[PDB]
């Protein structure tokens, strides 16, 4: 219920590894 | 004598003559004028 | 290749290229057949790429928010909160 | 009467910084934090007599490790100002008195 | 320099002493001592053996500014042949492991270009300024609030 | 006076200071013997002391709160012993250098190889025109004039 | 085959044509300068004998009289260094009184009121205080009046002028042939034994006579200018029949093989002198007969002229295993017909005893009243450890350029060199990790500490009370060591030193001179630090020693030569690929090496050895053993070393140490200063110079010399050298004010 | 609480939500009579907005909201 507690480790471990996995994704392939 | 005196006006050593010459007119004039922060003759 | 001397044929490339496998067994399987069933049986479900993926990551978001917003006191200090009176700065406070 | 010399914070301060102490006591100057600390006394501003040498450490020493000590025994009727030679500039400005 | 000027005289009028900023600004020493090492005590003081404050962040991030600085020195100092080089030897060792050669980068490796070394290196050069001097800066003036 | 500031011979920061200064040279005299090489010393010292402080106040310098010399170079001719005239005689010295240098290099300019005469000093031509920076005043003035100080062409 | 004296007469005729020319060896320099680079490379060559000419007997000749000329220029300045003593010092105060005068043995003139640096050191004296530790080496050889000092001065003077002649006649009038030079055998042989252990045995012999009987004397107390002269006791022999009565028999002991009779004099206690705070003068008496005999064994080992000895291509061609094919066989004619070779593995070995030199000199302090001098010990082991790195450095930089000019296989083949440079991929690839390896582990546990207790979680933190990282093999060692004497030693009393333990607390004048060291968790970090260090300045020359000839980058780089800008910006940019420029990193890594090294020893010894015994033996440290627990994180080393212990340099104004200050505010300079040359480009500068020289031409004032920019090499050796400057000279001034003030 | 006494009461920026800090850091970063570890202002945030009107927490988030309409538009 603590608001932060849901969103920081959402911002910073969620976020960053869905984007870098995305954007490596995109970088990193034959199109 | 001639290739003595051909090396002794070299850049280097005539520099360090020089200087040498420099450092010691302005210290001694210090010497006799210790401690002068103003021209006060005129 | 490899008559005496020479090292290199237009035949056979990969050979003169040292395309080899330094450590490749070429053996059969060394699981009996029964253990292999069980495995291939009840870990079939995680082996597509975009579904493993899409569930990989949404899974451990959910997890990662459930324990963390779920946290004891005795785990994290800082959403146990302080436990002392605050001080009062040099002139503010 | 112990002040110890530097404040926990870093801060360059004495603890307490004005003393008021009696007559029959000698103040020890123990380190704390942000040593080498150094303990001078005023010269100036100092009752009658009492020579600067006696309280004073010379302007070129200072005290080192953590627990280092400075023992004065002052004994003289009036106020003492001291100050940290170092220091002095970021407040480290004392004061002593004795009634 | 500018910032240096404008913060020291704001202090020492701060504290009642513009005095003492006029007698130690004449020399070069007395920026040295009077301001960088007297106005650095409590900073580095943020965090001791002794426990933590709430300058600590501070203290931390004075110490982060000066490690992005000087790392900033390497790229400005070093130059690309050596590390192409050393990079040529890594990918050799990397293609000659057993368990390891299974795994194929598919962007070959290489030293980072002159003019993106010489930009890379401005850019720590210039973060590690900025944070060791905010780092100074605010704890110095709020250490004291004064 | 100029600038806020006072006189230091009638300034006492400045007393002051003198005071302290001497204080300190002499904590070191009485260590030693009365009469050693050391005592000597810091006694010239001493009064080296005593004459600078009072040569200071003899010229009339302005002193600050903090008590020491303050030199003032806006022009006032109160104090133009203090930066304009020496600033004339710095002005002299380094046109004069300038000007035998400049004459040196335009005299051998002309040989075939004016290197060799650069890494090693024709004295006896530079004692001839290091003299010439004497009247480099009016040498350099005429110079201009002339229209041949500065390469045309260029 | 036999060896033999062989010279050549008049080879080079005395005379000053060639003064006149500048450059006479290279024939364009010799031509003329076009533009100023031409002065920097007369420079940059000057001693680059093997470049001006191809003969190996020229090349030799030359090295051997510059090494005449450099044995002179010693000569001078150890004539220099008595004479000072013998003038202008206070060296009998200090010698009626060691640990209470300061020894001072320079004076500055009056003249722009800079006599505040005439101190007061003591002993009716006013000087600069000197930290070079002659005072000790003059006690512990006996001098005791100046009139000794005096003829030693004039002696050396005499021995630098008789050096300077020998290099003049040796290079023009009696040149020594090629053959003569390629003669190792003999030359090992008379080193081994003419020099060393001659020498060796000529030291202990005036020990016994001269050390011995006058360093007792002073220690009894007998003043000074009261004990017999050194010779007195040679004449008349009771007088050290007094001392040690073993002297009586004289000699007999020896030739009818009693030596146990010389135990008096010649003992094998070890530890320090209680009294003195040194080692024991009839141990290093002993030591020193013990070498000489050793040496002078070791010296006839080759074979020469007489049929007995060793071949050293005998002994090199017989060594050769299944790993290596042929290894060792070619050797002997490669290490014989390049001289870079040599300098290398010369300079390796000078540079590796220099450092063992510092660490052994602080271990068990040799002379007396050394140990409580504080500043002596530190200025002593910071300048031998600044030494062995540069000398160690120079080990790679010549053999790379070895390697990439004398180095033939098509002539001098050898197996082993060619094995290496056949799996040098391999070799740098492992050292590369190692170095990775050891960086994250060192270093990053001091950040993990320093976040730790940032946080405010010190029972995480890698320390004494948290996590601990004991060196138990170390404290083993030590701890074997501080056991050895009575059992495995049986012979000595004494530990060798008192680092390794047994208590026994050894102090001087109210001032501890040794006491054991302990090794804990921050010793653990700061020497994983160390190896980390030495690992990564390894990797960089090893790497530029290795790769000097041809990559996978340059594959003929061999033909660019060994010192060279780049090979352009092609294949993404080849900037410092030469091995030069790997000398050149080698040189930063060297520099943090070194004063990582220097730092640990001065806040070690500063917090757990030196400092003050009172009445009840309590010892007060001059720090109080902070190190332990402060060490530990980069903040500590911040505040309790650099912000701590600069107060004492940056006070100095005012007071005779302010040289010190100043000289600190000038290595900043310096140091800074060479960021200038080490971050830009010479093009930049000559487009610059290019908008001067128009200035220039405007007025008829243009030099006909053009003046161009610094050459590419030039600005990083600039560079270089201005950083080195800079960061060891304001090491320098830190440590001389801060021990000089708080020693 | 800052616009009743400006000159005793130290701005609020942000509250702290790290896991890695320790209980004694907890205790140093909670100032400002904040429930928890919070960061000082130090942009000079609260002085500009006190001046130009805004006096209580509701006007911050109209503020807030129209910002974030504008930055859609
Ligand atoms: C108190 C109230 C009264 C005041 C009167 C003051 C008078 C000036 C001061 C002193 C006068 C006596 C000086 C000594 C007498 C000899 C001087 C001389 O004739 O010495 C001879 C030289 C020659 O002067 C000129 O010198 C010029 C340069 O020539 C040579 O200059 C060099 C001379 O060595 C070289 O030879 C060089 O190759 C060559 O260029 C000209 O080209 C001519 O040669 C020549 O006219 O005079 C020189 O300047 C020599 C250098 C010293 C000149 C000093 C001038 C004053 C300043
Ligand atoms: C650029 C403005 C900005 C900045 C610098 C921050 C910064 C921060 N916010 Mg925050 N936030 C913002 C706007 C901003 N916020 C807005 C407009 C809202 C909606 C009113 C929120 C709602 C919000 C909540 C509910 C929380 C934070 C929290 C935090 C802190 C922890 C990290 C975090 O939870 O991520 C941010 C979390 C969000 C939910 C942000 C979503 C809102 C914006 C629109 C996202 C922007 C994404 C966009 C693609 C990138 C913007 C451009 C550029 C900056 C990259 C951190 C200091 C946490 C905290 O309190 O700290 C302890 C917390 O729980 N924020
Ligand atoms: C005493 C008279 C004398 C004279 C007239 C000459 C004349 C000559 N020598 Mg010679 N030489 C002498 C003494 C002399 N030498 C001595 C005593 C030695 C033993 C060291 C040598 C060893 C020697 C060698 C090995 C060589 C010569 C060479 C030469 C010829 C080339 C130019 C030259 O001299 O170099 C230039 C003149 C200089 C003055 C250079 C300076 C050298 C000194 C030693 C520097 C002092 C070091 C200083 C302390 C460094 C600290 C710097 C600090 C002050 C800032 C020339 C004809 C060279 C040659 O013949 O080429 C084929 C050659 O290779 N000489
Ligand atoms: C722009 C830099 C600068 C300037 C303007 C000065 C200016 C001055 N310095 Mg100084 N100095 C400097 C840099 C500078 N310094 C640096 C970098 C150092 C460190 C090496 C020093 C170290 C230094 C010392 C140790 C001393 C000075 C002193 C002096 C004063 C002496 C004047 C004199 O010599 O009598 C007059 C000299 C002449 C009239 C000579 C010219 C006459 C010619 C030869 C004859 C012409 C005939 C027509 C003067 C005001 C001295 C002093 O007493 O300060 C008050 C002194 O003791 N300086
Ligand atoms: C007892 C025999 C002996 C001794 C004592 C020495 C001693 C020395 N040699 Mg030497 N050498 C010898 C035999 C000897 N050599 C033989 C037989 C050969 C031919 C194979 C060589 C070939 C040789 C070369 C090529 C070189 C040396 C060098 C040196 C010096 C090395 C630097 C040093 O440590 O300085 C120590 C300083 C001292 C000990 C001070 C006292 C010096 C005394 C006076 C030396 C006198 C010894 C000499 C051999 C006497 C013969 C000459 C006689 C006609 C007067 C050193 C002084 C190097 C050098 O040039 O020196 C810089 C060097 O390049 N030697
Ligand atoms: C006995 C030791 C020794 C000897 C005999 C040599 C001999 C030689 N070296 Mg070498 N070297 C050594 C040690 C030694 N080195 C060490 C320890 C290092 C590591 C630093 C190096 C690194 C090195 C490099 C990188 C190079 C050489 C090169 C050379 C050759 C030419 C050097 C030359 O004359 O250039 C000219 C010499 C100078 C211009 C003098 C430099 C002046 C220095 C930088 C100033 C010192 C400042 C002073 C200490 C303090 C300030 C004083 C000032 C303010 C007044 C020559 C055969 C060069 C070569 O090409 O090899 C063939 C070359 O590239 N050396
Ligand atoms: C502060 C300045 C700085 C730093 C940090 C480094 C660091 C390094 N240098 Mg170096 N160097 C510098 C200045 C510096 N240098 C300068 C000014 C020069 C010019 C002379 C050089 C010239 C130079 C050369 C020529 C070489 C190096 C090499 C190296 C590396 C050695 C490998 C190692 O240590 O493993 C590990 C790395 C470290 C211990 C550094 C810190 C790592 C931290 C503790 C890890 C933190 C991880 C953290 C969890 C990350 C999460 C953050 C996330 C948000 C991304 C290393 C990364 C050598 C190399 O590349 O090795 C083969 C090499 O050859 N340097
Ligand atoms: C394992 C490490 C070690 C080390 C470094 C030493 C070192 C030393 N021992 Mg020692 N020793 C050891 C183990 C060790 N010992 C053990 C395990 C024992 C049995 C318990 C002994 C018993 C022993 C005795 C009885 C003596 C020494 C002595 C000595 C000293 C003179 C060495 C000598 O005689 O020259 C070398 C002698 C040779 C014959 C060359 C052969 C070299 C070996 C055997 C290979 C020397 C400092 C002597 C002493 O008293 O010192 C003053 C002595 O009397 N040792
Ligand atoms: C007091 C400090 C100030 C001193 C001013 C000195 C006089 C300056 C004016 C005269 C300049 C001059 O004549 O040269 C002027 C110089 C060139 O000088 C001119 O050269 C010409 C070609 O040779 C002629 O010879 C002219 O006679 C000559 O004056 O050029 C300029 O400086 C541009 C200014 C306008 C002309
Ligand atoms: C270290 C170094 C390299 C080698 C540098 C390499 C190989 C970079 C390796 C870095 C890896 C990829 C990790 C870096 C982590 C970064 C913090 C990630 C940033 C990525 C985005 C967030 C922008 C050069 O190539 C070079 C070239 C010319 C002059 C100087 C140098 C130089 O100093
Ligand atoms: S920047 Fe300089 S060193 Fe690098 S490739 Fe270009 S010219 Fe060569
Ligand atoms: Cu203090």
């Amino acid at each position: 219920i603590n608001l932060p507690s849901l969103f920081v480790p959402l911002v910073g471990l969620l976020f960053p590894a869905v984007a870098m996995a995305s954007l490596f994704l995109h970088v990193e392939k034959r199109l | 004598m001639r290739d003595l005196k051909t090396y002794l006006s070299v850049a280097p050593v005539a520099s360090t003559l020089w200087f040498a010459a420099l450092a010691g007119l302005l210290i001694e004039i210090n010497r006799f004028f210790p401690d002068a922060l103003t021209f006060p003759f005129f | 290749y490899g008559d005496k001397s020479v090292y290199f044929d237009l035949e056979d490339l990969g050979n003169t290229t040292g395309q080899w496998d330094l450590y490749g067994s070429d053996a059969p399987s060394p699981y009996n057949s029964l253990q292999s069933k069980f495995f291939e049986t009840f870990a079939a479900p995680f082996t597509k790429r975009g579904l493993l993926l899409k569930f990989l990551i949404l899974g451990g978001g959910s997890t990662l928010a459930y324990f963390s917003a779920t946290a004891s006191g005795d785990i994290l200090p800082i959403k146990k909160g302080p436990q002392l009176p605050p001080q009062l700065g040099p002139r503010l406070g | 009467v112990e002040v110890l010399l530097g404040a926990s914070d870093g801060g360059l301060a004495f603890v307490p910084s004005s003393l008021e102490v009696s007559a029959g006591e000698t103040i020890v100057f123990k380190n704390n934090a942000g040593f080498p600390h150094n303990v001078v006394f005023d010269e100036d501003e100092i009752p009658a007599g009492v020579d600067a040498s006696k309280i004073s450490m010379p302007e070129e020493d200072l005290l080192n490790a953590p627990g280092e000590t400075y023992s004065v025994k002052l004994d003289a009727k009036g106020t003492y100002k001291f100050y940290c030679s170092p220091h002095q500039g970021a407040g480290m400005v004392g004061q002593v008195t004795v009634n | 320099w500018v910032t240096f000027y404008w913060h020291w005289k704001h202090i020492t009028l701060w504290q009642g002493n513009v005095s003492q900023f006029n007698e130690s600004s004449t020399y070069l020493m007395g920026w040295l001592r009077d301001y960088l090492w007297l106005n650095s005590s409590q900073l580095i003081n943020g965090y001791n053996p002794f426990g933590m404050n709430s300058l600590s962040v501070w203290a931390w991030m004075f110490l982060f500014g000066h490690l992005v600085w000087a790392t900033g020195f390497m790229f400005l100092i070093s130059w690309r042949g050596y590390w192409q080089e050393l990079i040529e030897t890594l990918a050799w060792a990397h293609e000659r492991t057993p368990l390891a050669n299974l795994i194929r980068w598919r962007d070959k490796p290489v030293a980072l270009s002159i003019v993106q070394a010489r930009l890379v290196g401005l850019v720590h050069f210039s973060v590690g300024y900025i944070f060791t001097y905010a780092a100074f800066l605010i704890a110095s003036t709020s250490g004291k609030f004064g | 006076d100029i600038a806020g500031l006072t006189p230091c011979k009638d300034s006492k920061q400045f007393a002051k200071r003198e005071k302290q200064s001497i204080k300190k040279l002499e904590s070191s005299l009485k260590l030693y013997a009365p009469d050693s090489a050391p005592a000597l010393a810091i006694n010239a010292t001493i009064e080296k002391t005593k004459r600078r402080f009072d040569n200071y106040g003899k010229q009339g310098l302005l002193c600050g709160a903090d008590g020491l010399p303050h030199l003032i170079v806006s022009g006032d001719q109160r104090h133009w012993g203090e930066f304009i005239t020496p600033g004339i005689l710095f002005l002299y010295i380094a046109g004069w250098i300038g000007w035998v240098g400049r004459s040196y290099l335009i005299a051998i300019r002309d040989d075939k190889k004016p290197t060799q005469k650069e890494i090693i000093i024709d004295v006896p031509l530079a004692t001839g025109l290091v003299f010439r920076g004497f009247s480099w005043p009016i040498a350099a003035y005429r110079e201009l004039l002339n229209g041949e100080l500065v390469a045309k062409d260029v | 085959p036999e060896v033999k004296i062989l010279v050549d007469r008049d080879p080079i005729k005395t005379s000053f044509e060639q003064w006149a020319k500048p450059g006479h060896f290279s024939r364009t320099i010799a031509k003329g300068p076009d533009t100023t680079t031409w002065i920097w490379n007369l420079h940059a060559d000057a001693h680059d004998f093997d470049s001006h000419t191809s003969d190996l007997e020229e090349i030799s000749r030359k090295v051997f009289s510059a090494h005449f000329g450099q044995l002179s220029i010693i000569f001078l300045w150890l004539s220099g260094m008595y004479f000072h003593g013998a003038r202008f010092s206070n060296y009998e105060a200090w010698l009626n009184d060691p640990t209470h005068i300061r020894p001072s043995a320079q004076v500055v003139w009056p003249i722009v009121g800079q006599e505040i640096l005439n101190g007061d050191v003591g002993g009716g004296f006013r000087g600069i205080q000197i930290t070079s530790g002659f005072f000790q080496i003059w006690r512990a050889s006996g001098i005791t009046s100046e009139l000794q000092l005096y003829c030693t001065a004039i002696g050396a003077l005499v021995f630098a002028a008789l050096m300077l002649f020998a290099g003049w006649f040796h290079y023009h009038k009696a040149a020594p042939k090629l053959v003569w030079f390629q003669d190792v055998e003999s030359m090992l042989n008379h080193h081994l034994a003419g020099l060393l252990g001659l020498g060796s045995l000529s030291w202990a012999g005036h020990q016994v006579h001269v050390s011995l009987p006058i360093n007792q004397f002073l220690n009894a107390g007998v003043d000074p200018k009261e004990i017999p002269l050194p010779h007195e006791f040679i004449l008349n022999r009771d007088l050290l029949a007094q001392l040690y009565p073993s002297f009586a028999e004289g000699a007999t002991p020896f030739f009818t093989l009693n030596w146990s009779k010389y135990a008096d004099f010649l003992t094998f206690r070890g530890g320090l002198d209680p009294l003195t705070g040194g080692l024991w003068l009839t141990d290093i008496a002993h030591h020193h007969l013990a070498i000489a005999i050793l040496f002078l064994i070791a010296g006839h080992m080759y074979r020469t002229n007489w049929g007995i000895g060793h071949g050293i291509k005998d002994i090199l061609e017989a060594h050769k295993g299944p790993f290596t094919g042929q290894g060792h066989k070619g050797l002997y004619e490669i290490l014989t017909t390049s001289w870079h070779a040599q300098l290398s593995i010369n300079l390796a070995m000078l540079g590796s005893l220099t450092i063992i030199v510092a660490h052994h000199m602080y271990a068990m302090p040799p002379y007396p009243y050394l140990a409580t001098d504080y500043g002596t010990q530190l200025s002593l082991f910071t300048h031998h450890m600044w030494i062995g790195g540069f000398l160690i450095v120079g080990a790679a930089a010549h053999a790379a350029i070895f390697m990439v000019r004398d180095y033939d296989p098509t002539t001098r083949y050898n197996d082993l060199l060619d094995r290496v440079l056949r799996h040098r991929d391999a070799i740098i690839s492992h050292l590369n990790w190692v170095c990775i390896f050891l960086g994250f582990h060192s270093f990053g546990l001091y950040i993990h500490n320093d976040t730790m207790s940032a946080l405010g979680r010190p029972q995480d933190m890698f320390s004494d009370t948290a996590i601990q990282l004991q060196p138990v093999f170390a404290q083993w060692i030590q701890n074997t060591h501080a056991l050895a004497p009575g059992t495995t030693a049986p012979g000595a009393t004494t530990s060798t030193s008192l680092t390794w333990g047994g208590g026994d607390l050894v102090s001087v004048g109210g001032k501890v001179a040794l006491l054991p060291i302990p090794l804990g968790t921050a010793d653990f970090l700061v020497h994983h630090i160390h190896a980390f260090t030495i690992h990564v300045t390894v990797l960089i020359l090893l790497k530029g020693v290795l790769f000097a000839r041809s990559s996978r980058l340059i594959p003929d780089k061999a033909n660019l030569g060994f010192r060279f800008p780049c090979d352009g910006p092609g294949r993404g940019g080849t900037c410092q690929v030469s091995a030069w420029d790997h000398v050149f990193l080698g040189l930063f890594w060297m520099y943090n090496a070194i004063s990582v090294v220097i730092f640990h020893f001065s806040w070690k010894m500063q917090s757990d050895v030196w400092g003050s015994i009172n009445d009840q033996g309590v010892v007060t440290h001059i720090t109080g053993g902070n190190f332990a627990q402060s060490s530990i994180t980069i903040n500590g080393w911040l505040r309790d070393f650099l912000w701590a212990q600069a107060s004492q340099v940056i006070q100095s104004y005012g007071s005779s140490l302010s040289a010190y200050g100043l000289f600190f505010l000038g290595a900043h300079f310096v140091w800074a200063f060479s960021l200038m040359f080490l971050f830009s480009g010479r093009g930049y500068w000559q487009e610059l110079i290019e908008s001067i020289v128009w200035a220039h031409n405007k007025l008829k004032v243009a030099p006909a010399t053009q003046p161009r920019a610094l050459s590419i090499v030039q600005g990083r050796a600039v560079g270089v050298t201005h950083y080195l400057l800079g960061g060891i000279a304001t090491t320098w001034a830190f440590f001389l004010a801060r021990i000089i003030a708080v020693g | 609480a800052w616009v009743q006494d400006p000159l005793h009461v130290r701005p609020i920026a942000h509250a702290i939500w790290d896991p890695h800090f320790g209980q004694p850091a907890v205790e140093a970063f909670t100032r400002g009579g904040a429930l928890g570890p919070v960061n000082i202002a130090y942009s000079g945030v609260y002085q500009w907005w006190y001046t130009i009107g805004l006096r209580t927490n509701e006007d911050l988030y109209t503020g807030a909201i129209f910002l974030l309409f504008l930055s859609f538009i």
